[PDB]
Parts: structure tokens; C-alpha cells; sequence
């Protein structure tokens, strides 16, 4: 059986276009966290609603990221507000994101 | 999750399987061929008495039968033979439990003693019984099924 | 309710049957379509 | 006619291709019991 | 992800140890698997889902 | 126990250490159906309608030898008395 596209709608409802090449993902409980490179070095939070992904852009800047050094992550659930995602490149410092 | 002498019968919606833990996790659905039935009946919503959404597992201590009740069916597993027996007509029953040496069920505000009424009469209503079996002998050959 | 396909013949001659001690048999769909196609088994009739 | 086949019911099985189903199992059953309960009807289909 | 443990029931002329929760014997499971869905016992051993 | 069977760890230095459960759900309810032997402990559980034999592991003799119905039809809650 084939695939079915899932639109990436923002909470306001507008489409969310992802910047570029994906370096790694992380599913904490139901939040998918993408680390993508491109024109900028972005981070996303995708929550699967009934028919669409409620996409948020947690960051858009210059976290030095390279395609030669993809991402590996561990994500913990301590409580409703402290939901962390520890990730490491083979090149840069280890980092955290709530 | 239903406790028993044989182990712990639980249904994992993430992996679409009906496990049994007895020291080592064993997938009963895969062993006895029920992957599709659970994969097509899983939901993320948790079980709650008003509307059955996920399974609700009971256990008949007197007869070693495990009932994985659902909103529209009730799959029965017998530990005497380690096989699934039937699709029982016990769907949507909030409670099924043993009191002393007898098995009881609670539905519609009344206590129904199980295995004590007339045959084929569930909660005062008649439900049918049937048995389906595939007939494939010498399956490459084309056959006229007659009697 | 049984399908039966004549095995192709060699492209070089277009007359010679597939004669060898063994042979690779490959069934496939290459036309666009969206169906579920259950394929149970296949018997191959040969002449030894 | 020509041929026969005997079917026993050791349990209820699903998930298996119809071409490769086992005659010893039943594909689907409603309100039956294969274990001997209130009578000596073990390995014989009986009512609820 | 946390399990509190009470004191062994004395079954002597004192309070019920179960009703007295002090959180002095907690135990925390890994948070990157999920919340504690269920706790069960089977043959002298506790198992946590 | 009425719904349990345990192993009292004692002298496994003569102090009475804790207990150890062999089954949290199977347990004899009528004391007088228990018979000791070299082979094990034969007891009849009215709750589960079976004739067990404990020899380190609980084995249901009635199920093994086909006597589920005979005991299921002959069980009663009342305890034995002469």
C-alpha cells in the first residue's frame, strides 16, 4: 500500500514549508522534532492532529549544522512542561531544547 | 491487562499485538494468527465505560478463559488449550469477574450470573452461533463443492 | 479461476522455447494501477 | 463424487491466506466453545 | 515516572502504613519510554508497564 | 491460601526469612483435599475447578487427564466435615 501526504499546517492554519535537507528526527511522545539544514538551520515541532501536522518553528538561525554530521537524539518526558530533546553532532557541542 | 496463573495478557496498540508475559514476552496474536484483527481494531483513545474504544480484558478463573472485550465483539482465549475459541457475544459489558466459585457479569445496571441460563440467551436476548472454516483441499486443483 | 501463461520464447530466434536445466521466472506489473493483488502460488509445467 | 476432506476444529485461526489455511482450525466462530464445559465435549464444537 | 513505596504493614496495634505516604522511598523510571501506564504483580515480582 | 500458594523461606540460618509466592491466583480453599506424597501435594481447588499437583511447579492433573467436567459439576463452597 502506498503513502498519503500529510499537510504541515501551522496553528494559524497557514502552510509550513520546511527549509531543506533533514539531518535527524526525534519523537518524544507525540511531538516530532526535526533538525533540518538549508538557507538557515531550523528546528521544527510537529504534532499529528487528525489529518494534519500542527507545525511550529522552534528556532531559525545559525546553529552550525553540516550534512556530513547528521543528528542523533534522546528525548525525555519529565512533565507537561519539561519535555527535553538532547542531540549531538559529531562536530559541535551537545545541545538541549525544550 | 488481565492477570492469570499463566501470565499477564496485555494488548499493545503501538505494536498491534496481543502479548503474554510469563517471564518472556510472547506475541499470542502472531503465534495464533491475529495480527490483522488487532491491527484493524486499534485506536489511540483509552478505554472508558461509556464508550468502549480500546480493549477491556477480563479473566474467568473458574474456566481459564480470557475475554478481550471490545465495543462490538468479544474475542475469547482459552488457557486450557492456548487457542482462541470464538467471537463471543459479550461486547460492551463493563465488568466480568469471579465471585467465589462462580463467574459474574454486570450490564445495564443488573448482575447476570454467567453459564447458568438457557443456551444461546445472552442478557435475555437470543444471539446466534456459527462456525466458519475454509475448505481448501488440493488447492491448486479447481473443485466443485457439492456436499 | 486459474491463470495460465505460455512461457515466452527466445528473443534471438523468436521460435525456440526456453530449454535449459533451470530458468528464472519473473512475474510483474508495470502498467499504472492501484489494486491489491494477492498472489498465492504458481505451478510451472515443463517437459523433462 | 471423486474426493473428500475432513475438518476438525482445534481452535479459531485467522490472519492466514485462504489458499494456505489449515483444515484443523475454524476461520471465524460466534458463540461456541471447544473445551469440555458442563459436558464432555472437548475438541467438539458446542454452544454457549 | 515515579513510584512511591510505603512501609511493610506491621499488622500490629498501630496505624495503617498504606494510608501514610511520606514520599521517602520513591523510585523513578526512564522518562524517554513514557508514563507509568500500569503496575502489576505476577509470581512474587512487581512488573511495571 | 484461599487464593494463593506461597513458600515460607525458613532455614534456607534458622531465621524465618520472608515468603515467596509460587502462584498469586491459584490456592486451595478446602484444607481436607490435600494429600502429601513422595510425588508432591495433591489438592483440589474449588475456585478453579481443577485437581492440581504441586511438585515444585503446579500441574493441573484434571486438565492433563481430562477430568475438568467431573470436578466442575461436583464442586461446592461448603467445607468438608465428617
Amino acid at each position: 500500500k502506498g503513502n498519503k501526504e500529510i499537510p504541515l499546517q501551522s496553528p494559524s492554519g497557514d502552510p509550513v514549508v520546511i527549509d531543506g535537507v533533514l539531518l535527524g528526527q526525534n519523537v518524544l511522545n507525540n511531538y516530532v522534532t526535526l533538525f533540518t539544514k538549508g538557507t538557515n538551520d531550523n528546528i521544527y515541532r510537529l504534532e499529528n492532529k487528525g489529518t494534519y501536522f500542527e507545525t511550529l518553528i522552534l528556532f531559525s538561525g545559525n546553529l552550525n549544522f553540516s550534512t556530513d554530521y547528521p543528528i542523533e537524539s534522546i528525548s525525555v518526558y519529565e512533565n507537561n512542561n519539561i519535555q527535553k530533546v538532547y542531540w549531538v553532532d559529531g562536530l559541535n557541542q551537545a545541545r538541549v531544547i525544550n | 491487562i488481565a492477570e492469570s496463573p499463566s501470565g499477564l495478557y496485555f494488548i499493545d496498540n503501538e505494536t498491534n499485538s496481543l502479548y503474554l508475559f510469563n517471564g518472556e514476552i510472547v506475541s499470542l496474536s502472531d503465534k495464533l494468527g491475529f495480527r490483522q484483527w488487532i491491527s484493524t481494531h486499534n485506536v489511540h483513545v483509552n478505554w472508558e465505560p461509556v464508550g468502549y474504544n480500546n480493549y477491556r480484558s477480563f479473566y474467568d478463573k473458574n474456566n481459564n478463559d480470557v475475554y478481550f472485550t471490545y465495543k462490538d465483539h468479544c474475542l475469547c482465549y482459552s488457557e486450557l488449550i492456548n487457542q482462541f475459541t470464538s467471537f463471543m457475544s459479550y461486547e460492551g459489558v463493563p465488568a466480568m469477574f469471579n465471585v467465589s466459585s462462580e463467574f459474574y457479569a454486570f450490564k445495564d445496571g443488573k448482575m447476570w450470573e454467567q453459564f447458568a441460563g438457557d443456551y444461546n440467551m445472552f442478557f435475555g436476548e437470543y444471539k446466534p452461533f456459527s462456525i466458519t472454516f475454509v475448505a481448501n483441499a488440493e488447492e491448486p486443483n479447481d473443485k466443485i463443492f457439492n456436499t | 479461476r486459474i491463470w495460465r501463461a505460455n512461457i515466452p520464447r527466445a528473443i534471438a530466434n523468436n521460435r525456440d522455447r526456453i530449454r535449459n536445466t533451470w530458468a528464472y521466472i519473473k512475474l510483474g506489473m508495470n502498467t499504472p494501477n492501484t489494486y491489491r493483488t494477492e498472489f498465492h502460488d504458481a505451478i510451472i509445467h515443463y517437459f523433462a | 463424487a471423486l474426493k473428500k476432506e475432513q475438518h476438525f476444529f482445534k481452535g479459531m485461526q485467522r490472519d492466514l491466506s485462504v489458499s494456505k489455511f489449515n483444515p484443523e482450525y475454524a476461520f471465524d466462530a460466534q458463540n461456541i466453545r471447544i473445551t469440555a464445559r458442563e459436558h464432555d465435549t472437548l475438541l467438539s464444537v458446542s454452544n454457549e | 515516572n515515579s513510584i512511591t513505596v510505603t512501609k511493610e504493614k506491621s499488622l500490629g496495634e498501630d496505624i495503617d502504613t498504606w494510608t501514610n505516604i511520606t514520599l521517602a522511598t520513591t523510585l523513578d523510571l526512564d522518562g524517554d519510554k513514557g508514563e507509568i501506564v500500569s503496575l502489576n504483580t505476577y509470581n512474587n515480582e512487581i512488573f511495571c508497564f | 491460601q484461599r487464593r494463593g500458594l506461597s513458600n515460607i523461606l525458613f532455614n534456607s540460618g534458622l531465621k524465618v526469612s520472608g515468603k515467596r509466592y509460587i502462584s498469586n491466583t491459584i490456592g486451595c480453599a478446602n484444607k481436607w483435599s490435600i494429600a502429601e506424597s513422595p510425588s508432591g501435594l495433591y489438592f483440589i481447588d474449588n475456585e478453579t475447578n481443577s485437581l492440581y499437583l504441586f511438585n515444585g511447579e503446579i500441574v493441573s492433573l484434571s486438565d492433563k487427564l481430562g477430568f475438568r467436567q467431573w470436578i466442575s459439576t461436583h464442586n461446592v463452597h461448603v467445607n468438608w466435615e465428617p
